[PDB]
């Protein structure tokens, strides 16, 4: 009885490996959205740069 | 100010400078061989893009 009553909340717990799947997507869209920002940035950055090193 | 000749002289040949700069003067081969090497490691360094190309990365996904 009271190995059923532990896997039973066991069972309740249970969402916690679906959520971090979850959040793991979820942030790594949202650091490649920053990671791309800091790309165009950084590349516009350097166009403009080798006209003053001219 | 003007007493001291070789302020004036400078002064003279600078003028003189500036205006036969109506184009640069004096460049001499050497010049445009200097500016060769210089500026192919200038955009060795940075690239081979273009002068003036506003480009894009065509972002993706995992």
């Amino acid at each position: 009885i009271d190995m059923e009553k532990s896997q039973q909340a066991l069972v309740q717990k249970r969402h916690y490996l679906f959520d971090v799947q979850r959040n793991n997507i979820a942030m790594a869209l949202e650091v490649t959205y920053r990671e791309r920002l800091h790309r165009v940035y950084r590349e516009v950055k350097n166009r403009l740069d080798y006209h003053i090193s001219v | 100010d003007p007493v001291q000749k070789l302020f004036v002289d400078k002064i003279r040949e600078y003028r003189t400078k500036r205006q036969t700069s109506g184009g640069p003067v004096d460049a001499g081969p050497e010049y445009q061989q200097d500016l060769d090497r210089e500026l192919f490691k200038l955009k060795q360094m940075y690239g081979k893009a273009d002068m003036n190309t506003f480009p894009n990365f065509t972002f993706e996904d995992p």
